[PDB]
């Protein structure tokens, strides 16, 4: 049993995560519970206190897995960026390994730098357009686009996607692309998104008129 | 250098059988000890069976147990994984890592898989996001690559072969109503450089063997 | 052909105590007492407080002119003291709620002292300078507390003192004080001018009033006339006040302090270092799985439980050799130390080659219930645990858990006594006549059998089809 | 010829628990715990106890109407109550400091009950007839207890109390009041007169004014107001005084004792028997021969300690296997027809056959198990967490001690045989059964030489064959 | 071996009332199952001793129930309720187990005021016929045991050449009985006329002589 | 009816060993242990032996053990003991009684011995104590025997060959500077019958086998 199954917090304090178990394992010579894992978005996890407190090979002194009986712990001094990830406890003793429903880690505000790609001419010769508005590097994630026709709201036609919080700099970055027909593309000719922000004093809108760079 | 490989990600209907290879490669091999478990989104891990060449007698997940069987060669150094059916939930990423060898003595993961992500395809069309308006930015530039219409996932994305990572954001992959999946891969860069710098995006959709080298130029006008 | 069963034999030399033998060494076992030991202790960094030296807690806190004086760490979790504590009140006299002090002052987070009552000012009806002593020597001359001041009459009298302090610290404020009781009637009036004294230091938490007993001690450290130190904790917004005339010692300082939970004092020679260890021994791990440790009765912090034994072992495993059913130390007579996959085992011999192999449906079934015994245990240590209760039960739950452990380790050794006999009747009521008994826990295969052969006996398949 | 050994047998059916194994039969143990029983309540001492019937303690000392009036026994060693004596204090209220009462009243010398303030001559200012209730009926109308009076005002005034006894019965007196806490103020004026009341009843040893509190209670027992019944022992000498404005109780009938100490009460519905036994329990009395007992956690007397076991009995002797019936480790079946001690001897030759016991073994044994047994019952000299933990410890240990028993036997036989086997390397072979054959003939006398612990081979073994 | 150690090694006691003895020892008795110890015993004078309470409690046959034996490991006591006049003697505690018995010190059991009716008798004729005279003078069935006999011959007092013998207290009617026997040499005894024996006793108003005139009945 | 005899009265000086026997009469006679102990005056008891007739094997006292010596039959059921050296302080009078048949069962004194009395040798001259006075007393008349100058101990006395025993007072031995004991043995007589009742007593010293009957008449003056 994990908890809490979302874990938000910041750079510089540390963090904690509590797993317990039904029995007090132990095995024969203290195997006890097995150690944690680190699962970065879209990558393999690697060990990192293995045998209970016995750190990894390869891993720095910040981690820091302590515990005695069935309920456990695993400390982190000072959060960098790139502690993100999804983290699980790990099956002891049983064959029946069952691993946790895991914690998901999440980490100064940042105000987006905002970019617009207009299609490019090679997809226009195939009958579909994407215009893509690109949010680089801010935080909190907390952050609204909307995309403008022509200073028309638009509704349905656009998808987003948002990175992880950065290994490096703790900022996010999200994507929005407006998919429009060749068809719809040709009626119209400002095409923009409006970018709203706690870091931005004024809602941000990057734009450009169709054919004309 | 001490790194385990697996095959590949694949794709099956709901019916049909899958087997997966997982190769110790170099170096230090216990002759011993392999472990196989499954993820996936939105759900966790759970473990699925166990081997080893010594031979202690295998061991399987009561749940699974009907369906799943393990098999290993000493020679090649190589451990297979089989299903049986298939079906909706059971779609995860299979990883496989080292175990004990003695199997009573201990349990330790100390090197763990690549990720063999088992779910018709389709490869990518590659579009230039190319920089836009007046210097993207004085001091900053932002460009990128629109991989769309692919299936089934996953893609690969690199930036001038390896050589750019610093400053590259490459964004979770998208299903579409088309029932194609979309992604956007973006970098920032001294807008100075734009002129003398080349900049290409390396896509790779292993399902239908495509590479795509995709040159994203400025806008010349 | 022939076919063998034995044990598992390894180089491990733990030995474990049982109801009829003791120091038997065992293949696998767990640990029930830890005993490292202090590498300085260093313990959650800064943690130590002003490592008291050569003073006390008292001397501390009132501020003997021999103690160095702030100085001192904002904050400590507990308090280190040393046996050579020469120096704690250097007038003589009794420190008045003295236990209640010292857990107070164990754990702190904010700690900061404050002239409460400035000398200069605070006082301008009597004097203050004269408040010195032979009992209290700094540099070869008569000094006194550095926290307090010793209040003597202003030429030919004594007027009613009254002062007060509001706490407006915002944290509970800690006021010491105290009564002097002089020798002789003339000593109490050259001190005080006034015959019938009395001394009253009020607040909303706490109220007394204190009549002087003027009268000879045997003499102590040059003074007949002792001196009682007195304390209390004012909330912030309670008002102190101070009404008497005569045998005060007024505070100078006092210390606005935000208390913390439990903890201790630490009265030992041991020197400090930093290295952020909690209270479980060096190296801060801590880390220990065990519930039992062998240092002193009573440790600071979340710390295991103490039991003094000489050792506590729980046996898992079998008799290490590289009985009751006859087998450990019958038939057969030596374990196998080539064999390490599992407890019980057999091993082939054939024209084919030779190998050991373990038996994993009695070798896991024994493991899960091992273990579940195992945990069996320390549950039932840590689920169920003024000196006949706090010592009583010590001594007796030390008595009580060595029995359990000798007691439980002898029904371990026997289960597994009993595991390899039922192996061995497996296999001897499989081949009836098809392979005789050696007596040494082996069987002589008259018909051939390959691998395969063999592997039906691992099965549990056995067929009857030739001579 | 051949020779064997073996261990005792006997047809005891004693089952004794072990570390391994449990309800293993032996051959002679001793328990350690005596629950035996179907006595009957007897009386410790010569001197019977009191018996309380429709009544408690309180109803008793102070007079219910319903209970017994003297009788009353001169001497009582303990009381005994019944569960189903529940009618005590008629009128509601609470006995002030009963269990201390309970304890002083519990055995008793010397008992008089005599007649501290006369209802006709000691209140001639206020009126006790009228002193009578519903709560406390007798026989059909409305009485109040024996040993009290309940002063109503005369008329249209109380006067102030003031009444003093001086104990000159050379024995502590028993002295028991009450005190009224009546519904509303129209009752209270209706009863004394005075509104502001207060009640004082001092001694040299006691001190206290009661101010009643005027209140209406939930009325249970058919009365809205409650009562508070106090008491206190008068020394000789001493001089009791009773000064009071209103709502006192004063007593009627004091009681003149002589206190013995210990002893307690007994509530149980057994009967009383004259078989004068000496201990005592809830229900029923005991041997005590044993240092344990189950029956119940109160005592009275020099009684075992109590211990909530199952079963406890310590083994002193071997595993008891007779194996003969119906028809009919290395060695199975026991020595029936041996009787002389645990390990013995069997010779066969043309002389003879009969057992015999190595008395060395056997007397070594019997010397470190009487050792070993009296070290146990000097451990239960040790005098609720306590007991449960205790009860613990000792069925640990002697599940323990009674491992370390049979396996010392085991030890002992081990050491006979191969103190034969030594002596006879040749002359005879093992015959796996735990017996010898002589392949050499070996008459009574030279039986007796392996018996003795001297023997030689300088014949040759004949087990040439073949 | 066991020390049997007894108390009190004297006891006084009287008729009616009853009376207890204490027996502790060094190691506890056991003995395999509750075998415990011997008993005690009850050893009159010129008699051998008769069995009482058998392993602790148990009585033995032929024997009141006014004797009562009961203890609980080491200790401590064998009560009788209502002492007789036949109970006296001496008393021993059980053995200790271990072939070492080693017994007690045995303590002596020893019970109106009754006066002792006095005689003398003068010595037979077929004595004074070998040279030597035997005056004795008796004392019966008197309570308490304390008495003071003086021999007087011809009015003089005696020292030296008389002894005295005392039977044990009566099993029936708890009086002691006592003898003084005047040994003189059949040269003295001719010298001499009046032989007397003067007796005390708290039973006594006034001392008693009994006496004779040589040769003159 | 069980009651058990043994031998009577000895004496012997310091050095010369000695021999007593007990005989089981009226057995009942299973063949079960046999026990000794001795009893001196004024100091009190203390084992010496034990044999049984069932088990060869037998106990003596680590003090004695190596002086005593145990022996039995079983055809005439009697039971043997003997002593090497003697001393003054070592004399005492020997008791045989039953014990035990097995080591391991319980033990019980249920029937006792008479008392081999062992410790230089006379006949008493016994002298009548006639009662004349004024007939001894209106109501009661006392008379005995002057039991005197017989060595060793003990002597017996009774009244009548047993038929008067109410009223009689046999009093302790007393010892004389001459080395020989002295013994008084009075009865209380109805004073009437004097003349009509023959008194005789009856005066038995077995270490010189000496019977003395002598009647003692009063003095009809
Ligand atoms: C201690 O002694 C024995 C230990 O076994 C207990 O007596 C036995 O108890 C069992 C039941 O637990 C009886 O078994 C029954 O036998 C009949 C046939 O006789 C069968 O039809 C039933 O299905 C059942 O198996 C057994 O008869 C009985 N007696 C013997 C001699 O084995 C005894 O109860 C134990 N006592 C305590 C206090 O633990």
């Amino acid at each position: 049993t994990q908890s809490p199954v979302s874990l938000p917090v910041t750079l510089g304090q540390p963090a904690s995560i509590s797993c317990r178990s039904s029995q007090g394992l132990v095995y024969i010579d203290g195997n006890t519970y097995l150690n944690w894992f680190q699962q970065r978005p879209g990558q393999s996890p690697r060990r990192l206190i293995y045998n209970v407190f016995t750190r990894d090979s390869g891993v720095p002194d910040r981690f820091s897995g302590s515990g005695s009986g069935t309920d456990f712990t695993l400390k982190i001094t000072t959060v960098e960026a790139e502690d993100v990830g999804v983290y699980y406890c790990m099956q002891g003793t049983h064959w029946p390994y069952t691993f946790g429903q895991g914690t998901k880690v999440e980490i100064t505000v940042a105000a987006p730098s905002v970019f617009i790609f207009p299609p490019s001419d090679e997809q226009l010769k195939s009958g579909t357009a994407s215009v893509v508005c690109l949010l680089n590097n801010f935080y909190p994630r907390e952050a609204k686009v909307q995309w403008k026709v022509d200073n028309a709201l638009q509704s349905g036609n656009s998808q987003e996607s948002v990175t992880e919080q950065d290994s490096k700099d703790s900022t996010y970055s999200l994507s929005s692309t407006l998919t429009l027909s060749k068809a719809d593309y040709e009626k119209h000719k400002v095409y923009a998104c409006e970018v709203t922000h706690q870091g931005l004093r004024s809602p941000v809108t990057k734009s450009f008129n169709r054919g004309e760079c | 250098q001490v790194q385990l490989v697996q095959s590949g990600a694949e794709v099956k209907k709901p019916g049909a059988s899958v087997k997966v290879s997982c190769k110790a490669s170099g170096y230090s091999f216990s002759s011993y000890g392999i472990s196989w478990v499954r993820q996936a989104p939105g759900q966790g891990l759970e473990w699925m069976g166990w081997i080893s060449a010594y031979n202690g007698n295998t061991n399987y997940a009561q749940k699974l147990q009907g369906r799943v069987t393990m098999t290993t060669d000493t020679s090649t150094s190589t451990a297979y994984m089989e299903l049986r059916s298939l079906r909706s939930d059971d779609t995860a990423v299979f990883y496989c890592a080292r175990d004990r060898p003695h199997i009573l003595t201990g349990f330790d993961f100390d090197y763990w898989g690549q990720g063999t992500l088992v779910t018709s395809t389709k490869g990518p069309s590659v579009f230039p996001l190319a920089p836009s308006s007046k210097s993207t930015s004085g001091g900053t530039a932002a460009l990128g690559c629109l991989v769309k219409d692919y299936f089934p996932e996953p893609v690969t994305v690199s930036w001038n072969s390896g050589a750019l990572t610093s400053g590259v954001h490459t964004f979770p992959a998208v299903l579409q109503s088309s029932g194609l999946y979309s992604l956007s891969s973006v970098v920032t860069v001294p807008s100075s450089s734009l002129g003398t710098q080349t900049y290409i995006c390396n896509v790779n959709h292993k399902p239908s063997n495509t590479k795509v080298d995709k040159k994203v130029e400025p806008k010349s006008c | 052909d022939t076919l063998c069963i034995g044990y598992h034999a390894n180089n491990s030399t733990d030995t474990v105590d049982t109801v009829l033998e003791k120091n038997v060494t065992v293949t696998h076992s767990v640990n029930l007492l830890e005993d490292k030991h202090n590498g300085k202790l260093c313990k959650l960094r800064g943690v130590a407080p002003l490592h008291l030296g050569k003073c006390n807690i008292a001397g501390w806190i009132l501020g003997n002119p021999e103690c160095e004086s702030l100085s001192t760490a904002s904050s400590w979790s507990y308090i280190v003291e040393t046996p050579s504590s020469d120096n704690g009140t250097c007038y003589p006299g009794d420190f008045i709620d003295y236990e209640e002090l010292r857990e107070q002052l164990s754990s702190v987070s904010s700690f900061e002292r404050f002239e409460i009552f400035p000398k200069t000012s605070s006082w301008p009806n009597h004097d203050s300078n004269k408040g010195v002593t032979a009992a209290c020597p700094h540099a070869g001359a008569k000094s006194f507390y550095k926290n307090l001041i010793w209040l003597v009459k202003k030429g030919n009298s004594y007027p009613k003192l009254s002062k007060s302090y509001i706490n407006d610290k915002g944290k509970e404020v800690l006021v010491l004080w105290g009564i002097h009781h002089p020798s002789t009637s003339a000593d109490q009036q050259s001190l005080y001018q006034n015959a019938d004294t009395y001394v009253f230091v009020g607040s909303s938490r706490y109220s007394k009033k204190f009549k002087p007993e003027i009268a000879i001690r045997p003499k102590v450290r040059d003074q007949e006339g002792r001196m009682n130190y007195y304390w209390t904790l004012v909330e912030p917004g309670d008002k102190i006040t101070f009404e008497a005339t005569g045998n005060l010692v007024v505070p100078r300082y006092a210390f606005a302090m935000e208390r913390n939970a439990g903890s201790g004092i630490i009265i030992s020679d041991t020197p400090v270092h930093d290295c952020n260890t909690t209270c479980q021994t060096p190296k801060g791990a801590i880390n220990t799985s065990l519930p039992f440790q062998n240092i002193h009765p009573i440790t600071i912090g979340k710390c295991p439980k103490y039991v003094k034994s000489t050792k506590l072992r729980l046996a898992t495993g079998l008799r290490n050799i590289p009985g009751l059913f006859g087998a450990i130390a019958g038939f057969i007579e030596g374990g196998w130390t080539g064999m390490v996959d599992g407890w019980y085992g057999y091993h082939h011999q054939n024209e084919q080659g030779s190998g050991y192999a373990a038996d994993l449906k009695s070798t896991q079934n024994a493991i899960d219930e091992i273990t579940n015994k195992v945990n069996s245990v320390i549950e039932k240590m840590n689920t169920q645990f003024n000196k006949k209760v706090d010592d009583g039960f010590l001594d007796i739950w030390t008595y009580n858990a060595e029995l359990l452990v000798l007691l439980e380790n002898e029904r371990t050794l026997d289960y597994h006594d009993s595991n390899v006999k039922n192996l061995y009747e497996k296999v001897r009521s499989q081949l009836k006549n098809n392979a005789k008994e050696i007596g040494n826990g082996c069987f002589e295969f008259y018909h051939k059998c390959d691998n395969t052969c063999m592997e039906s006996v691992k099965n549990g398949t056995y067929d009857y089809p030739k001579y």
